[PDB]
């Protein structure tokens, strides 16, 4: 049993992990870089350090200098959060040879599920389906015909360009070796679904729910929902059972996710977080579940005290990223002094920040503001509450994408159930309204 | 105090007693 | 079908409601007295007017005052809310009378769940529990006697409780002192007899019916902890009822509104003690402690009262009602707790509401607000829910630390030390927790910081 | 049934069709441009819009404009009034899909009737007579003098110039003139192409009130002379014509009403003619109210524009030929802001003192009043100064009173040029023609010596 | 034939006058009182004369005066008007002594009916029914009810008796005469025109009943009241009563109308202040008539040629507190605006920026209206009284636009009680007033 | 503090109207 | 720019005058 | 003919646009 616990991050997770360690009894540390100097999470916590200047290189991403802030500190286990440190090994065995625990899977695992040739291996040794593909290069046109009757058209060679038919075979293969190739299926409106894991050392695992982050753009997340429309209850079971599956075929001991692609009732696994998700607000809600509670917990050696059968859904939850870019400019980075500052409250309606109001947003790191997120009973009310509460935040002195947010929660095919991985591309209409939605 | 105003086009005929 | 309903209240409530229009697409509009001009519920709304000075009697309570600013502002309904005018069967007339609708229970279920006689006698019929009593005038001793032996000692001597008589010998000098004291004091004289019980729970049962005869018992809520007979903490699920009789509770209470003719939300409340439920009353409106039945069933009841008033069937059945978690409300009333929770007035200055993953706050208050003086004390009310209990109370110490009031004294330390003390842990709060427990105002005071305005 | 009427229009006949609604309980609205901000009728009126620009094109001829007033101030019909928008299919047919009720006949009708060419053809369709005439190109002298004897000498040469470039009397003519014609038409109109129409030598204009309701009933309101007109704008009209005979007057009725029902004519609408021995000849029908209507609405004792404005929300016609009755004499002359003795040039400026003249039988439509900078982007009409008399020499009389006691000081009028008509021997006699202008200059000279000095 | 036309008179009556003379052709020459130096007539007129000091006794009404301006002038004729040495022979004696022309009815005309026992003798000849009466005093109360059975119950003493037990004690408080009592009668007048040579029409019928203590306030044309059974009767009456006193000019016979019966009261010499409606309905301008009949023209008309068409309302804009009874107010009116359009006319003696004089009328001016109906004429009378701007003085516009709205009539049931049994009037007239 | 507001009656075509302005 | 409160005959508004 | 003066108003969030004369 540890009693102090390190939280190597920033922003809107530090102050997240934070608040579960209260509630735990447990005492937090915060570490910052000069930037992040008076920032929110740093007033927050018990304990602060200085670990480097604002180069996420030397500071943040630096074992040496989290070690040390946990010696200076009196940290026992280090939360390594979302990004920078949390899914490198090397971090992890760091941290166990200063005889502090860290709070996540073991070093083993990471690297195991790290690479996404490594994770296509343990995937398929554990019976979980991959994206039909060759790993290694192939060799001539001939090859990526009969590869494509194997597979099924359409399909892609990639180092890009996608084949429909075996004729166009012979061009594309022309055109490929002009920019040394490999062939895999490709999928033309997919949707993103991830399985959500939680295990304890003793090899008890359970699946909680799934989530449809489909909403992307550049493969980068917008919004988030819980449960996922497009799945049934069938597929929901055949996935939480093969995640389950997966995870301990690796050993896995905490909390973690797999990122599936749904396309024609079919799943493939593509890459697994060996880290807390950034959208877990929606599953912690949709299960009432406390994610990072669960992470202290199981790090502390506790037997999990739940079993799959006490997993039930209730209700439906959306996430909305309040990324600090332009929705009408290709989401180019906004940076700035934060004025006025009022978050939305209600019922069903959570907000987990890491800005303030009269707070400069450090220009490095990352352009999350916040994440903004809404419950309710069915998925139309939890649409009507976070349109009520995009509308009712205030962030003055930065552009945000909210106005994007409100354009696309107002969207027939959003309303309907049917986004898909290229919502955004295939209705430009969104970025209209965004425009009539800015001051 | 009689004034005319005109709001987005009508015109209304406006009398302020100060 | 409506589309723009007044909200005929004000401070924490009334923002409550406005959420839900809101989310509903509806408009609201609000009502002030000269008071609440600058109060948080004003700006919220769509829309605004000034029903009449600072008096209570003047504003917020004049019927054809609310009236007439909801034809002024093409309000179509009315959401009366908790307090003033919500359980008035007038004011539903004046509403019917004048075309619009009113978002609460039938003028005619009201008046017969309005007294506490008349609900008593409501519960009789359609078999619920009441406390065993007589409550029509006692002539002599030797009566308060036999209806001892027949209710059971203890019983207490009531007038138009006094004293409380545990032996039959008691019987003559309590009831010559609860006269001469009833005379004196209340110029009445005449008394009446009830079971008295020594360490009761309060236990209220919430409702929802539909304009068609469908109704449902959305769970139960301890509202045990109260100064005075004021609520101050309540927690749903109640740590001290069983499954079978939740069932059991629930069972009685549609009952009894569907014999009642009941539409809309409502609330019965009841005393347990010994394994024993009695009703007492029925509030005929929204409570202002739904936060917690919120929480742990996941209904919007303000929601739901706006579409059982636009005439919607109940879209769920019992079946559908399920608990998930537990869910606690720390009222944030400004009072100081150290001195006879006197009120406390003033003018808040720094504002900042705690966040995090259940937690709630419902407030009627702002950062540099002055808090109007001519009405209550409720400035907010911070709710908490968790996977059990354990959670739920934790969120709320957390929150309760973490929430910022500077100007004003609130009980907010008081509340921190009940939800340390052993009793509240086990969950044995009883009525009488506060008056037993008097080394709750010593860490009280511990957690009580150096305040200046 | 509709309760609020939009009036499309400006000046005199907007506070004519102002008053009709106020009597009848309506409410009346008025759009103004930028110009005809404190103009009179926008202080009439209950409610007001800015429809736009000072330019006509910006403001009262702007269809969305209107419309969108309309839906502003709640309006449920639209007045065109005379002018701009009135005989516009276009403005009728967007009124229309707006919900609207537009105070005129219908679009159709509009149509059928709008193009000099498709009137004429629709008017002997319904056994109206027309201007004997061929619309086709003339190609030779020899066609001219053919189509010279079928319409009877004189005849015109005019090309695709209204009035004729030649007007030839005899066969003999015809070939000078046809070569004259063509070089003409060639160098200026830029088109060879001629055509030969039946010339008048000395004719009167006499018009033919129509009025009819939704359900195909159609009366005939009596005739006008409006002879007594500069180029071919009206200055003086009367009512009756001293010309026409009780059975001619009947026969032309007949005809106006045939044409009207034959188009499904709605609401008031005027078709004028030409008389000469004993002879009349459709010209063209106006699908809106006449600004002369106002001596017909004194002879016949109705008021027109309430007439437009019943018929317009349904009412069937609540009379019928027999009760249209003409008692006395009705003389209009116009108040035109035109410098007489200077080619009726446009006369512009500020009025300075407004005293209208009063008494039994004179009415003043105007749209003008005292201190009033009069605008110069649109009409020079400032208003209208109608007499009734018992005979012709009485309203004459009054009129001759009336046009002296009117006083507008800050600009010229052509008031001199009617005192000196009203004298004119050939006028008391009832013998004005189109040709009364030209062939007595007498008129001017007499004009000059009533002129008040304006100075400046 | 002259051509120089003395109007001796003021105000209204003496514009309206003046512009029948420029019609026709004729100088106006106008006579005035030191207080009506700056009125509308004497700018109007082509010539004017000063004929004495404000008192009515000194200028307007002194005989002498007027001849004497028609001499300075150069007059050759007089036209009276209406209400000043109109209907006085001596004035018409002295007018044709003088050499002058009098536009009016002769002498012995103007004198057989002056006095309302006079006229009524010339009128029980010509079979002109009168008020059953008795011109003597009554001896005892048994002539009262004896006098009932001749004429019928109700009776009138000079209190109402209407019943024989009732003249028993009512002729004891009383102490005179007696005379037919009519609840609720009905003022209708029938209008004259007559000619040098005998010729004699009737030009319809007027209903002046709208009236406050027996001054009228609102008159229309046609009557309600009237059928055309009765119009043809009245106005044969009204003819043969004039052929047989020598009428010439213009006149007006008033009689009582109740429950189907008509009763003659008194002719009115002279042009009518009202006349105005008349002039609309029938086309006929009476004023030029009567400078006419006065050159010697022969009536250039027949009675088939009088034909009413539409009807026409007049209401005099009086300078009168209407919220307290009537009384006269005076001042100066700044702003003056008349209403105007179609079936509008506007008879005034008042301008902008004018001091009304207090030493005679309260006239200021008549608003008369006509419609294709009678609906018409109430809804343009009902615009223009709420477009007639004058600003310095009480008028009793206000009285008129509430009578107008009243449902009495609307349906045309007002008769001479109208005010007394409605009061409702002046609570509307109080909320128009401000 | 609680500045008095300014009042004012207000007559827009002929509607009587009474104004309350703060600040 | 130039933001007050008015209640037009009780009914609150928000007015911004800007310029 | 002295010029208006033209301001943007907005009222509870709805711009209206106005024109004053004197």
């Amino acid at each position: 049993m540890f009693r102090t616990i390190l939280v190597a991050n920033r922003g809107e997770i530090a102050l997240r992990v934070m608040r579960a360690c209260r509630e735990l009894g447990l005492r937090c540390v915060a570490v910052y870089s000069e930037a992040d100097r008076d920032a929110p999470h740093v007033a927050y916590a018990d304990d602060a350090f200085l670990i480097g200047p604002p180069s996420p290189a030397e500071s943040y991403l630096n074992i040496d200098a989290i070690i040390r802030a946990a010696k200076a500190t009196g940290a026992e286990a280090i939360h390594p959060g979302y990004g920078f440190l949390a899914e490198n090994a090397s971090f992890v065995r760091a941290v166990t040879a200063a005889g502090l625990i860290f709070i996540g899977p073991p070093a083993e695992a990471m690297e195991r599920m790290g690479g996404k040739t490594a994770a296509r291996r343990e995937a398929t040794a554990a019976g979980v389906p991959v994206v039909p593909g060759v790993l290694e290069p192939v060799t001539d046109a001939a090859e990526v015909r009969r590869l494509g009757k194997e597979f099924g058209y359409p399909i892609a060679i990639k180092a890009l360009r996608v084949v429909r038919s075996p004729e166009e075979v012979d061009e594309a293969f022309a055109a490929a070796r002009r920019e040394e190739l490999y062939v895999e299926k490709y999928l033309d409106d997919p949707r993103h679904i991830e399985i959500q894991v939680l295990a304890d050392r003793y090899g008890n695992a359970v699946a909680l729910g799934e989530r449809d982050c489909s909403v992307q753009r550049r493969h980068q997340k917008l919004i988030e929902e819980c449960p996922s429309p497009a799945l049934t209850p069938e597929l929901r079971a055949e996935m939480g059972a093969a995640a389950v599956r997966l995870a301990k075929a690796v050993g896995y001991v905490s909390a973690g996710t797999l990122e599936f692609l749904f396309q024609d009732g079919r799943y493939y696994f593509l890459e697994m977080n060996t880290r807390i998700q950034v959208e877990h607000t929606v599953t912690e809600m949709v299960y009432g579940i406390d994610l990072v509670a669960a992470q202290i917990r199981i790090a502390q050696g506790e037997k999990l005290w739940f079993k799959q059968e006490d997993v039930v859904p209730r209700g439906h939850a959306i996430e909305c990223r309040i990324n600090a870019e332009d929705p009408l400019h290709n989401f180019r980075p906004a940076l700035g002094t934060i004025g006025e500052y009022h978050e939305p409250v209600g019922f069903g309606v959570r907000v987990d920040s890491g800005v303030r109001a009269y707070y400069t947003v450090p220009s490095h790191y990352d352009s999350l503001l916040a994440k903004l997120i809404t419950w309710g009973s069915d998925r139309q009310e939890a649409i009507a509450r976070m349109r009520r509460a995009l509308a009712e935040y205030r962030i003055e002195g930065v552009t945000t994408i909210i106005p994007f947010h409100q354009a696309a929660l107002e969207h027939p095919v959003f309303t309907a159930g049917a986004a898909t991985v290229n919502f955004i591309p295939r209705h430009p209409e969104l970025f209209s309204r965004a425009a009539e939605l800015t001051p | 105090r009689r004034f005319t105003i005109e709001v987005n086009g009508r015109r209304f005929g406006v009398a302020v007693f100060g």
